[PDB]
């Protein structure tokens, strides 16, 4: 785990996240994929605790597939992104809290809208046009600042997405052996091969 | 009404004595014991012919070692099976070795009469349980949902039960092969089932030492049959 | 009438029907005998088969290695009950070091049977007992009932037609009491005295069934062709 | 031993009746007559004192009950039943309202408590119904004054004046016509005696009647001064003397 | 807690309680399950009783257990909710654990569990339901069809049908049915298994409601046009 | 603080031939510098011709040794006088020990 | 023991019904007829009060129409008593799910859980089912206006028009005659009070005798209001269709 | 008919386990009485010793709940012996938390509330008892309070209980229409007792000895029970007047 | 009817039917009694001789609570187990929270409560014996009688069981004929009679004595069994009187 970001252009949302698996002074991994398709139209990716991480993604992508099933109708990804930070909510005051970092990248149909929404493991929701999670942020977020606009294209948030990437890992200490993307649209879910 | 686990004035279990009732209803299976193994044969029973008869799973494997037949209400055996799958997997996790078949027949048994006012009623099923140990051999056992196992040479429980006991107490004997012992299944169930006896309304399985407990094919049990036919016919 | 539809009703006489159809449980049971001298406790079993196909049930226990019971009636109570005793004889020797009395023994059986008898729910035990054993006051034998009433005798014998043997060993008393320091003996007086409660049936090898307890000798079943000697 | 009747003693017959609730029902017509009558600036609630013996004292049993400061009640029917109700009422307007809000329940919520209650006992395992009939007058801020009738089946019904129990049918007729929506307190309490009168049979005065009011506030039953928007309760108990003078003038 | 043994045997060897509920699935509207070479299908019948209904909302009659399985039923509807959800529930926790969608074999294994324990458990009344669930094993081209009743035994069937009037539609099924040539498209499956409730139902109009299960979590309901379009075929052919 | 374990000292010693076997161990038993017994026992014959010893914190030693005799009584009990194998025995009181794995026996057992 | 006196409220007859179940709609077919009336712009719920007595407080009474949420309300027919516990419990239940999800309860998700309930109350813990049946009129934005009803066996099913209560087999009748697809507001208002007016008990069809409530589009664009009528509201209307 | 068997209402809105538990009341046939002084409560009860065999002294149905509080029973002993235990826990428990003595006629109530409890849950029967306290509490005074198996519970000026209780009442009426207060305007106890006594003996019109009686005396901060020497001593003054 | 179907159900008359029906019970089984004495108590009880089999000595019905206290009952025999079990219980709780033995009345009203509980509830029987017990207190000696229905009280003597008249009459004249107070040693004497005489009530089989005595002079305050040259010494003299 480590590096998860995300950004909400005009018609879409960008998650990158790091691939890298790294134990002790080991990297046991470097094709991990940090993220879990909740429902056709909404993604969560994550990073935090060992072990924690993976169990929290599926227990939500289960109790999410749960409802599409009994209702037959797909969860808004502001009603997903809400239910999601009552479960680290309740957490936090556990006996053993799961602390795991989220971002939920949605294509809401009915608004026609893409969203994005951070979400910490003490249950701290914002809804942006970009986030991050961990040491990324204090890279990335002055770095979007300057070049980021809110009506981009897909294209021009993956452009962005490599300016991010590039930056990372000039800087970065460790070696995130580069990210997976993955873009949620209307189209639904599909993820970037080539990057 | 009444108690659950009342007696009554003969000394029986009321419960006990009214799931035995159930227990004749049920299909026929049947049991018998050889030197060279043990043999479980039942009466698949489809009540209707648009029912895919192969779905009807009245013999079942316990362990590797240790088969199992039933009658009668045969949802109520779902529960006593998966308990003397768990014994039998339980028991080897503990030990490092195999379940004597007495000792797992006996715990099948200890959930019989955990029923009152725990379960709310007896089991409505009998089982007839099949197996090999290094200890005793080749064993065959009836549990009965009074809690009471008796070890059994030949054994039928169902419908066509009593009949079917008469013919097998002549029949048995000490040096049957295991060949003349699946003959004499088919043979018995032959003569107490309502329709005719074929592959497919009928189910052979046997446990012996070397392969452990097997369902025979559609295929091999149709030969078996076709064998059995031409015999009594030579004479 | 009335009165039996539960443990929990007395009759207008004060009788427990259901205690008493559990009693009526026993007396279809199978025929056992016990007896005793001062040095051995010895007890006798006929078992009892559903067939000439099936094994013959089998009556006797083990509960630790100077104790043991036969029974009559409900196969499974006695195995309920039997467990309790294995766990109340091993308590004693866990905790304390020692070996648990065979009148502390009974005491534990009849108010275990007795909660069953006051209580809305439950039911009375379906088995008759009679435990042997030899501890620190000499052999020992006793005959329960799920009454609870439990009670301590030289000879008893309960199940069917069991009047036949216990009137031979009232007759006997005086003989077999006095058979110290011989095993073989002492079981052919039970032997003969299980006899008195045959009919048309006879003793062969797998349907006699024999223990012992004594001064130095552990609790030991014996069955097949270990009891062909007392035929 | 342990509470076995873990089921309904209340369920329904073929005919779709729940006996036990019209049983109830039937326990409260042989009940005492209890009445209670709404103004424009007050609510009046009245009842007999039914002696059980003339060496009881009369003034010890209190058949009209302080709930809350403003809501008072009472009932007909059986006495034990009714005492513990109030109990449990004045109970529950602490622990579900005034430990919340840090104030006292309006007149409607404590009823629906109440009700809830009664209701529970119609439904739940092992228990009969309550065998009383509340009659729970009130007052508070955003509702004004107001009266409420409480069932056995946990049915309430607000009423501009009514009555229940022993002689309820004759009385009801007798408020009908005396009722009107411009009737001050004082009026209301003068009907009030004037209806219990034909129900009652023996003596007729401030010792077998007991009547109480819901209406001004009364700053000097408070017990302290000092906080100028604490002006003191609505429900007031008029005294044995309070009675017998409006009976001169009857 | 409420304890009483309900469900009980009786001297001839019943259990009453659960027969009982078998006639509250025959009193039930009528369900059927056909299959084919390359897919099942489920039919069912509406009552027609009911008019000024809003069919937009109104519960259906086949319910998607998972994306490859469904179930339909007759019996009690409040009982069927309990069962569905149930099911629905250990399809994701099988997903969880297993990483793989349930067999159907399974989830029939599952639901069958479920109402035999009703019928031994203390305070409970068995499930007044029967059910027929279909669908497809993961990554697998063979047509699944299993049906399962208040006591809890199941089965697979080749075609089925339950609840009023089904031994009517069974008695169609038994000869019409060939196990040598089960109906080779979707076309034909639909056919045969309208035809089957045209035998009970009454009019072919707002009454059958028909689902058809393919491979790969393929599941569409027929709107009523084209529901409507089989039974004008199937009388015009009928009057010969 | 109370410390629930403590060091009784002592060795023991296994050795396997071709048809037998030898458990050895030393009949001292000691706490810090002092000695408390010159004989006692630590290595005991448990029945089925299995011997046992589980030295180190004798209280956990002698609890251990006590359960498994005890666990050998009642597999004769609930299974008809069987012998319980050697290797059997092992896994057995594998189960013993682990059964503590939050609060271990503090000792190092052979059989 | 207590077996006795046990009235097993939770078995099957012989013919497979449940007999609580049964004798509990015995019940709610005596209660005061509510009527709920789907149109293509709004619902309308019109409920008739149970033997009015003249000195019965009628603008602060609530009998048969009560509030689950902003977007969702029920009529009432059965015990009062059993519908307020379920009441509350719908109440809570809505709120929840806009604790969770931060949107507003579909309508049937609350129809279904609140049908649960009364299911479980019919098949284990051996208690009496709730004497009970609702009409629920609702809104949200997947299925739009919705009209359900449930009743003692936890069985619900949605409706365009539908009755329950007293007469609903006459009252069923004539909403079927007179209703259409095309309908809107005021016309259901309309056809709610003449089907009341038709299948009442009573002499004459007053306002006092009257709950009735709406639920339009009408406030000021893409928002749904509730209004549960006035007592004077009721008298307007009424003379406004010529009832009175 | 399962409606008389346990305590659910009847079709006439009766029930009848409460009404023949207050017929059980009466199976020890022996009356009670009750009086009030100015600065006591005085309480007589009938005492029969019909065996030879029995320990008299251990014959009683007046009992020392607390310091200040007394009670007599009218029903069977086991059942007054159950009320009297569970009198004595509540006493002492309602000390412990509200910091002063439990007051005559709370503890009354709170008696009086189980009974209630039991009219209405149905595996609990009634106690088929009539529990009469008596205490000078430090606010009322003199207090008399009885409950019964209905729950219900009141106070009195003075009371009588049993199977002759309504001659006693009407005989307390009378002398309580010609004296016109509510309480026996006297000095000491011991003259309230033989009140008590005197009243007894002309309402029941037999004769008592001093085994025959039993008293109990309630004053500010102790209530007890007189010996058969204290009640000999109180018979002779009556005797010699 | 049907009120003496359950218990803790009220006849018409205010009477708990199977309560009366448990001293059936009671009044079917063996003789036992209870003499007070000088300065404690004496317990004797008939064993009815079944069998030529039963072991003499072996079968003990008395039965003791804490170390001062003796119980001994009628009817069935488990019940009084029962009983004494929880007595048992009740002296041992009382005796680790105040450290001193169970006073006598105390540990009466322990068993009073406890046989009273079991008539309150219908998912509970009545006791099946009536219970003669007591000791030696700080405040001398003490004997009590308790029923199923609850009912104790102090007595001089007791007696139940099948002989209980008999044994009641025989017991009235000691008291009359003795105003002053009987001896530990009388009493054991007597008991040994009196059983004697109410075993004409049950003279089919033939019975074995038994006796125990608790007393503050001769026991030391503590509860022992009469035996050997003591109990023949209270048979011979029981023969003696009867012929
Ligand atoms: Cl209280
Ligand atoms: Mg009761």
């Amino acid at each position: 785990m480590d590096i998860i970001l995300g950004i909400r252009v005009q018609d879409s949302v960008i998650l990158a996240s790091s691939k890298a698996v790294t134990r002790g002074i080991s990297v046991l991994k470097d094709s991990d994929d940090k993220t879990r398709q909740l429902s056709p139209h909404t993604l969560m990716s994550f990073a935090g605790e060992a072990g924690d991480t993976v169990q929290f993604a599926e227990y939500i992508q289960a109790n999410i597939q749960l409802y599409s099933i009994r209702e037959d109708y797909e969860l808004s990804p502001q009603a997903v992104s809400s239910f999601v930070r009552q479960e680290l909510a309740k957490s936090i005051r556990s006996r053993r809290p799961y602390q795991v970092n989220v971002l939920i990248g949605g294509y809401d149909k009915k608004k026609n809208k893409p969203e994005l929404y951070q979400i910490d493991y003490l249950g701290t929701k914002v809804e942006l046009p970009y986030g991050a999670h961990g040491y990324s942020g204090f890279y990335t977020f002055s770095l979007l600042d300057h070049h980021y606009r809110p009506d981009m294209t897909t294209e021009e948030g993956l452009d962005l997405l490599k300016l991010c990437v590039q930056e990372l890992e000039k800087r970065m200490p460790m070696d995130f052996k580069g990210v997976i993307v993955k873009i949620v649209d209307k189209d639904g879910i599909r993820q970037v091969d080539d990057f | 009404d009444r108690g659950v686990s009342t007696f009554s004035p003969e000394g029986r279990l009321f419960q006990v004595e009214y799931s035995l009732e159930a227990i004749k209803l049920g299909s026929t299976a049947i049991g018998i014991a050889t030197k060279e193994g043990v043999v479980l044969g039942v009466e698949k029973r489809a009540t209707s012919p648009l029912l895919e008869s192969d779905s009807i799973e009245k013999i079942v494997e316990i362990d590797r070692h240790i088969g199992c037949a039933m009658s009668g209400l045969t949802a109520d055996a779902r529960s006593m099976i998966e308990h003397a799958r768990t014994a039998a997997v339980t028991h080897n996790l503990y030990y490092d070795e195999d379940i004597n078949v007495e000792s797992l027949t006996q715990s099948v048994c200890d959930l019989a009469l955990r029923f009152g006012e725990l379960m709310s009623r007896p089991f409505g099923v009998a089982l007839l349980i099949a197996g090999h140990d290094a200890d005793d051999g080749y064993q065959l056992f009836h549990a009965e949902p009074s809690g009471t196992f008796y070890r059994y040479n030949a054994k039928a429980i169902g419908s066509g039960s009593e009949g079917a006991q008469a013919e097998l107490l002549n029949e048995w004997h000490s040096s049957l092969t295991l060949k003349e012992a699946e003959l004499l299944v088919l043979k018995i169930l032959k003569q107490v089932m309502e329709e005719k006896l074929d592959e497919n309304n009928a189910q052979l399985s046997c446990i012996t030492k070397q392969d452990g407990f097997k369902i025979y094919d559609n295929e091999k049990t149709a030969e078996l049959i076709k064998e059995l036919k031409e015999k009594e016919a030579a004479e | 009438n009335n009165y039996d539809g539960d443990t929990v009703t007395f009759s207008p006489t004060g009788r427990l029907f259901q205690v008493e159809y559990a009693l009526e449980a026993i007396k279809q049971g199978s025929v056992t005998v016990g007896l005793r001298s001062n040095t051995h406790a010895v007890l006798v079993a006929l078992k009892r088969n559903a067939d000439e196909l099936s094994s013959y049930q089998k009556k006797i226990i083990k509960c630790d290695e100077h104790m043991g019971l036969s029974l009559a009636g409900l196969a499974p109570d006695a195995r309920v009950l039997s467990n309790y005793l294995r766990q109340q004889c091993n308590y004693s020797s866990l905790v304390f070091n020692r070996k648990l009395a065979v009148e502390r023994a009974g005491h534990l059986l009849c108010d275990k049977a007795q909660k069953n008898t006051q209580s809305y729910g439950g039911r009375p035990y379906g088995v008759g007992l009679l435990i042997i054993g030899y501890d620190k006051s000499g052999a020992h034998l006793l005959e329960f009932q799920p009454s609870g009433n439990v009670t301590e005798l030289y000879g008893t014998a309960i199940g069917a037609r069991s009047q036949g043997a216990k009137t031979y060993l009232e007759r006997t008393l005086d003989t077999f009491i006095k058979i110290d320091g011989n095993p073989d003996e002492l079981i052919k007086a039970g032997v003969e005295a299980i006899s008195q409660s045959l009919r048309d049936e006879s003793l062969t090898v797998d349907n006699l069934s024999i223990a012992i307890v004594g001064k130095d000798t552990p609790f030991t079943i014996y069955d097949g062709e270990a009891v062909a000697k007392y035929i | 031993m342990t509470d076995r009747y873990s089921f309904s003693l209340t369920t329904f017959s073929p005919s779709g009746k729940l006996g036990q609730i019209d049983y109830a029902l039937t326990a409260v017509k042989q009940g005492v007559t209890s009445l209670g009558i709404k103004a424009t600036n007050g609510v009046v609630i009245a009842t007999e004192k039914k002696s059980s013996s003339p060496l009881a004292m009369s003034e010890t049993l209190s058949k009209v009950s302080l709930l809350t400061p403003d809501i008072g009640a009472v009932y007909s029917g059986m006495g034990p039943d009714y005492r513990v109700l109030v109990d449990k009422s004045r109970k529950v307007a602490h622990t579900s309202y005034k430990r919340i809000y840090g104030e006292y329940p309006p007149t409607k919520l404590l009823v629906s408590e109440v009700a809830k209650i009664m209701q529970e006992a119609t439904q739940s395992g092992g228990v009969r119904p309550f065998g009383v009939s509340l009659l729970i007058a009130g007052h508070d801020e955003f509702n004004g004054f107001s009266l409420y009738q409480v069932d056995p089946s946990g049915s309430y019904f607000p009423w501009k004046a009514t009555a229940i129990g022993k002689g309820s049918v004759a009385a009801k007729t007798f408020l009908e016509k005396r009722w009107n929506d411009e009737l001050e307190l004082e009026d209301a309490i003068h009907i009030a005696l004037l209806t219990l009168k034909e129900s009652v049979e023996g003596e007729f005065n401030g010792d077998t009647i007991e009547l109480a009011i819901i209406g001004d506030e009364n700053p000097d039953l408070l017990g302290y001064t000092g906080i100028p928007t604490d002006k003191g309760p609505r429900f007031r108990k008029l005294t044995s003397q309070e009675i017998n003078d409006r009976l001169e003038a009857l | 807690g409420y304890d009483r043994a309900l469900s009980i045997f009786s001297p001839d060897g019943h259990i009453f309680q659960v027969e009982y509920a078998l006639e509250a699935v025959k009193r039930g509207t009528c369900a059927v399950g056909v299959k084919g070479k390359n897919c099942v299908v489920l039919g069912c019948e509406r009552r027609s009783t009911l008019k000024l209904q809003d069919t937009r909302i109104t519960p259906s009659k086949v319910s998607k257990i998972d994306s490859h399985v469904v179930l339909s039923f007759s019996g009690l509807n409040a009982d069927s909710r309990i069962l569905i959800e149930k099911a629905r529930v250990e399809a994701q926790s099988h997903r969880l654990t297993l990483e793989d969608p349930v067999t159907v074999e399974y989830l029939t294994r599952y639901v069958a569990g479920v109402q035999q324990r009703y019928t031994q458990s203390g305070g409970v009344r068995p499930f007044g339901v029967s059910t027929l669930i279909a669908g497809f094993d993961p990554r697998d081209d063979e047509p699944k069809l299993y049906q399962t009743e208040p006591s809890g035994i199941y089965s697979s069937w080749s075609a089925q049908t339950i609840g009023r009037n089904s031994k009517t539609v069974r008695e169609f099924l038994e000869k019409n049915y060939d196990r040598k040539e089960p109906p080779a498209t979707v076309e034909e499956c639909v056919k045969l298994t309208v035809r089957s409730l045209l035998e009970v139902v009454q009019t072919g109009a707002k009454n059958i409601e028909i689902t058809v299960v393919k491979p790969d979590s393929d599941i569409v309901a027929l709107s009523s046009e084209e529901i409507n379009q089989y039974v004008t075929q199937i009388e015009q052919e009928k009057q010969e | 603080q109370f410390n629930p374990y403590g060091d009784n000292g002592g060795t023991i010693l296994g050795i396997a031939g071709e048809d037998f076997a030898v458990l050895a161990g030393d009949t001292r038993n000691i706490t810090d510098y002092s000695i408390n017994s010159r004989y006692e026992p630590k290595v005991f014959d448990c029945g089925d011709n299995i011997v046992m010893s589980a030295n180190g914190f004798a209280a956990d030693g002698d609890a251990l040794v006590k359960r498994f005799k005890n666990s050998v009584k009642w597999y004769h009990f609930d299974h008809n006088d069987k012998k319980l194998s050697i290797n059997s025995a092992a896994r057995n009181i594998q189960h013993l020990l682990y059964g503590k794995r939050f609060f271990p026996y503090y000792v190092h057992t052979i059989i | 023991g207590s077996r006795r006196y046990d009235s097993r409220t939770t078995i099957f007859s012989p013919e497979g019904r449940l007999y609580q179940v049964e004798y509990a709609l015995e019940s709610i077919s005596h209660a005061g007829t509510a009527i709920g009336i789907m149109a293509s712009d709004g619902i309308v719920l019109a409920a008739e009060r149970k033997v009015t007595s003249t000195l019965l407080e009628q603008d602060t009474s609530t009998e048969k129409l009560y509030k689950l949420n902003d977007k969702i309300a029920v009529a009432v027919a059965g015990l009062t008593a059993d519908a307020e516990i379920l009441i509350n419990t719908a109440r809570i239940h809505a709120q929840n799910y806009l604790k969770t999800y931060n949107e507003d309860i579909p309508v049937e998700i609350l129809v279904r859980r609140l049908s649960d309930i009364k299911q479980g109350y019919t098949q284990h813990g051996g208690l009496r089912p709730f004497g009970v049946s609702f009409i629920y009129a609702g809104y949200d934005d997947r299925y739009g206006y919705q009209l359900y009803t449930s009743n003692p066996s936890g069985n619900y099913t949605g409706w365009k028009a539908i009755s329950v209560g007293a007469n609903t087999s006459a009252a069923q009748t004539l909403l079927q005659m007179d209703y259409k697809d095309d309908m809107k507001v005021d016309d259901a208002i309309e056809l709610a009070l003449k089907t009341l007016s038709k299948t009442t008990d009573s002499s004459a069809l007053t306002y006092d005798r009257l709950e009735f409530a709406t639920i339009r589009k009408g406030a000021n664009d893409g928002e749904v209001y509730q209004k549960i009528f006035k007592p004077q509201e009721i008298k307007d209307i009424l003379v406004k269709t010529g009832i009175t | 008919g399962y409606d008389r068997h346990i305590t659910i209402f009847s079709p006439e809105g009766r029930l009848y386990q409460v009404e023949y538990a207050f017929k059980a009341t009466n199976q020890t046939n022996i009356n009670s009485l009750a009086v009030r002084g100015k600065d006591c409560t005085v309480v007589i009860s009938q005492k029969k010793v019909p065996d030879k065999l029995l320990d008299p002294t251990t014959v009683s149905y007046i009992f020392c709940i607390s310091r200040t509080i007394g009670m007599v029973v009218n029903g069977p002993i086991p059942d007054a012996r159950n009320a009297a235990l569970r009198a004595k826990a509540e006493a002492a428990e309602f000390r412990y938390k509200y910091g002063y003595d439990m007051p005559c006629d709370v503890l009354a109530k709170r008696m009086a509330n189980l009974s209630q409890i039991y009219t209405q849950r149905a595996y609990m029967r009634p106690l088929g008892v009539i529990l009469t306290f008596v205490s000078v509490d430090e606010e009322l005074g003199p207090s008399i309070y009885k409950t019964d198996p209905a729950g219900y519970y009141v106070g009195y000026k003075a009371t009588a209980t049993g199977p002759k209780q309504q001659e006693i009442t009407t005989n307390l009426e009378n002398h309580f229409k010609k004296s016109k207060i509510d309480h026996i305007n006297e000095e000491s106890w011991e003259k309230v007792v033989e009140f008590a006594i005197t009243h007894m003996i002309d309402a029941l019109g037999t004769e008592f000895s001093k085994n025959d009686l039993e008293v109990g005396v309630a004053t500010k901060d102790k209530f007890f029970t007189l010996s058969a020497e204290n009640i000999e001593e109180r018979l002779v003054a009556i005797a010699e007047q | 009817t049907g009120y003496d179907l359950s218990n803790s159900v009220f006849s018409p008359d205010g009477r708990n039917f199977q309560v009366e029906y448990a001293v059936k019970a009671v009044e079917n089984g063996t003789t036992s009694i209870g003499i007070k004495c000088n300065d404690g108590v004496v317990f004797a009880v008939e064993k009815l001789i079944t069998s030529k089999l039963l072991v003499p000595q072996k079968n003990v019905k008395i039965q003791v609570v804490d170390r001062h206290i003796g119980c001994v009952y009628s009817g069935l025999i488990p019940d009084g187990r029962h009983l004494v079990n929880r007595g048992r219980e009740e002296a041992a709780s009382f005796k680790k929270l105040y450290k001193t033995p169970i006073p006598i009345p105390a540990f009466a009203d322990r068993l009073g409560q406890y046989v009273q509980a079991h008539t309150l509830y219908n998912s509970v029987r009545p006791f099946g014996v009536s219970t003669i017990f007591g000791g030696v207190d700080k405040n001398g000696a003490h004997l009590y009688m308790l029923e199923p229905s609850g009912s104790y009280w102090g007595y001089k003597g007791a007696a139940t069981g099948k002989g209980r008249q008999s044994a009641k009459a025989e017991l009235e004249k000691l008291v009359d004929h003795h105003p002053e107070g009987l001896s530990a040693r009388e009493a054991v004497k007597q008991a040994a009679k009196i059983i004697y005489l109410a075993h004409e009530d049950n003279k089919e089989k033939d019975f074995e004595l038994e006796i125990s005595w608790c007393s503050l002079s001769e026991t030391n305050g503590l509860h022992k069994f009469v035996k050997g040259d003591l109990l023949q010494e209270a048979i011979d003299f029981a023969q003696k009187e009867i012929n």
